[PDB]
């Protein structure tokens, strides 16, 4: 019975939350406690991606980022190497 | 009225008769399996800014169809495979004819007395670049109408993604404040201990009905019942599914793939080109009109206009417009090109929603199970508190 | 997984582990191809993303040129479905399990490899897999890895 | 209350929540940079 009576205020409550309502009907008592918990749960999907997100920014590691100029030496030696073998490879 | 229809996963041109227009509703996927290369069971379409076609309504109930508001088509199996769009073009046996005859005319030398021959093959080169040109718009089109379905693409995943929202922040929120009322559940649960006891105290006309109500919701059941939906009901449960609904509706969050440049920004550049070439086409015409004019004024150049070398002229001037008509045909055939390269680009970008459409496919399973379990919880509390008062 | 796994995909995360049940490991170098394969498909990647992530990590020596290459392709293939940091956070971690440098194309199953130390001789553990009770002597290694790293 | 339907037992939010959604997207951005 009740559950409609949520699930109505749940459901009107994200319609709301979604920012379809008036500003009259959140002075409701039932209102206002939804607003903060509305709202509260907006900031803990927030948080649901905000911590994720943040995870593998620092595990981003810089340690490949310290590899890309080690490309640089091992570029031009590699190259060398390479047409050395060739030559080795061809006599 | 013919039905119009870009396969929206290609946003490329694949019309539908009239024939069609009236037909059952899995008659219009029929025809993109047969008439287009585009096979049933991995495909899909929906309306732009609207639902995905049911089974019975027909296209305007959506109004849409038209050859500026058709209905956007998607090859499910396009995205469920790599499938860079394919543009294995169909035999151009026209663009080879046009290629070996404007190598020719290159090649083709100073006409004299072979003027009316060089006419002729002027006019056919002309008409050929004219067909071509309009062949090119409707390429351009095409892409406006590929920028269409990629409209209609966005709008299905705010749509989907809509529904998905609502279930899902619907159990969650609704979680949210059950906090408290998780507080008020556990509240619960001691009275249920209670109720426990007081069934073994218990053994055994509204009692009736609460009788027959116990008989598809057995002892072991609910406790089993109350038992997972504490442990599944682990806040952190939520919370870190709560992160997993939330990397579900990111995975769909792409901004920079609707953002790709401004496809309009380009689409005017396409456009200014098709201009350009119809522009080249009228010119061919022209010419070729003057090359008519001047076949006229060579044959009654015989008293009045003695002034030599005319038919060396024509030819001369045929030769240019050819290799400038050409010139353009090598644009014409960069945008064939970059059809499926632009095809491509989208489909990276739609692999992307669609993974996302996947993963947020088993996190909606999962969220029918949130439903079901807040269901139970609510439903339950006062059902059982009914039948646990005993 | 085309058109039946949206939402049984993790329905076929029991048929991966009964897959990771199966005997050939030329079935395990198909293992790792339909492995790729899922990740293009997906819709029960995550957890069981993470899950392969961590299970390749030590498997990633894996001395079977047809399940190292596979596995390397896989890799590649998932290191597109995933993608993101997440790659980064999830597998680069197991992915150090392997890497000899961080010097690879991760796109790419080749450099990848490359990247990953040489594969250690299967020969040896499967003599050592030849035996019976390597069960306790399993427990026995272990002891000696926290010798390794512990006391 | 209409909000309410029940027996009378008797914003800034969203807000944080939105800043909070900002600071997410520039992790997006670096991901992708990444």
């Amino acid at each position: 019975e009740n559950l409609s009576r949520r699930l109505k205020v749940t459901g009107d409550l994200f319609d709301i939350m979604s920012g379809q309502t008036d500003v009259d009907h959140p002075l409701c008592e039932e209102c206002t406690d939804t607003l903060l918990d509305q709202l509260d749960t907006q900031l803990n999907v927030t948080e649901n991606e905000c911590q994720n997100y943040k995870r593998c920014l620092e595990i981003l590691e810089q340690m490949n980022e310290d590899d890309s100029e080690q490309l640089q030496m091992e570029l031009k030696e590699l190259a060398l190497e390479e047409e050395r073998l060739i030559q080795e490879l061809e006599d | 009225m013919k039905l119009y229809v870009f396969l929206v996963n290609t946003g490329t041109t694949l019309t539908f008769d009239t024939e069609l227009t009236v037909q059952t509703v899995a008659d219009l996927k029929h025809a993109i399996q047969s008439k287009y290369k585009i096979a049933i069971q991995h495909q899909v379409l929906v309306v732009n800014g609207g639902e995905c076609m049911a089974a019975d309504r027909r296209v305007c109930t959506y109004s849409a169809g038209t050859d500026t508001n058709p209905i956007f088509l998607f090859n499910k199996e396009m995205i469920l495979c790599d499938r860079p769009p394919a543009i294995p073009k169909t035999t151009f046996s026209t663009e080879n004819d046009m290629e070996i005859k404007v190598e020719e005319s290159l090649m083709m030398p100073a006409v004299f007395h072979t003027v009316a021959s060089r006419t002729q093959l002027a006019l056919e080169m002309y008409e050929v670049a004219k067909k071509l040109c309009s062949f090119c718009e409707g390429l351009v089109h095409d892409e406006h109408l590929q920028h269409q379905g990629w409209a209609a693409i966005m709008a299905n995943l705010e749509d989907c993604s809509n529904s998905y929202q609502k279930l899902l922040f619907k159990f969650e929120s609704i979680y949210s404040n059950y906090l408290q009322s998780i507080e008020d559940i556990k509240l619960k649960l001691t009275h249920l201990g209670t109720a426990v006891s007081v069934m073994a105290k218990i053994p055994l006309s509204l009692l009736d009905w609460i009788n027959v109500q116990d008989r598809p919701n057995d002892v072991e059941s609910l406790v089993r019942k109350c038992f997972d939906s504490m442990s599944r009901l682990d806040p952190r449960i939520i919370r870190p599914f709560i992160a997993e609904c939330r990397q579900t509706i990111a995975k769909l969050d792409n901004q920079n793939m609707k953002a790709i440049k401004g496809l309009e920004d380009r689409l005017y550049a396409l456009d200014q080109m098709i201009a350009s070439c119809g522009r080249l086409v009228n010119e061919q015409k022209e010419l070729a009109q003057g090359f008519l004019a001047n076949q006229k004024r060579a044959e009654n150049l015989k008293d009045a206009s003695v002034l030599p070398d005319l038919c060396l002229s024509h030819a001369n001037q045929l030769m240019i417009m050819l290799q400038n008509h050409r010139k353009l045909l090598d644009i014409k055939q960069k945008c064939t090109t970059a059809k499926q390269e632009l095809a491509n680009n989208l489909h990276v970008r739609l692999k992307w929603c669609c993974f996302v459409m996947l993963h947020a496919d088993q996190d909606g399973e999962k969220l029918q199970a949130l439903l079901r379990l807040v269901i139970e919880l609510l439903e339950r509390v006062k059902i059982v508190e009914a039948l646990s008062t005993v | 997984a085309a058109y039946v796994g949206w939402q049984s995909s993790s329905i076929l995360k029991p048929l991966l582990q009964q897959g990771l049940s199966d005997a050939e490991e030329f079935v395990i170098v198909k293992a790792l191809y339909a492995l790729t394969c899922m990740c293009q498909l997906g819709l029960l990647q995550k957890p069981h993303v993470y899950e392969f992530a961590s299970d390749i990590a030590p498997f990633l020596c894996h001395p079977n040129l047809w399940i190292r290459y596979g596995a390397v392709g896989f890799i590649t293939v998932v290191a597109r479905q995933i993608s993101t940091a997440d790659v980064y956070c999830k597998l680069m971690p197991y992915l150090d399990p392997y890497i000899t440098q961080p010097i690879i194309q991760i796109e790419r199953k080749l450099v990848l490899l490359s990247v990953l130390k040489e594969p250690v001789s299967r020969s040896i553990f499967d003599y050592a897999l030849r035996s019976k009770d390597i069960t306790s002597l399993f427990r026995h290694l272990h002891m000696r890895q926290k010798k390794r790293n512990g006391s | 209350c209409p909000l309410c339907n029940t027996t009378r037992r008797r914003i800034d939010k969203k807000e944080r929540l939105s800043r909070l959604k900002s600071k997410q997207e520039e992790f997006q951005k670096e991901v992708l940079k990444a």
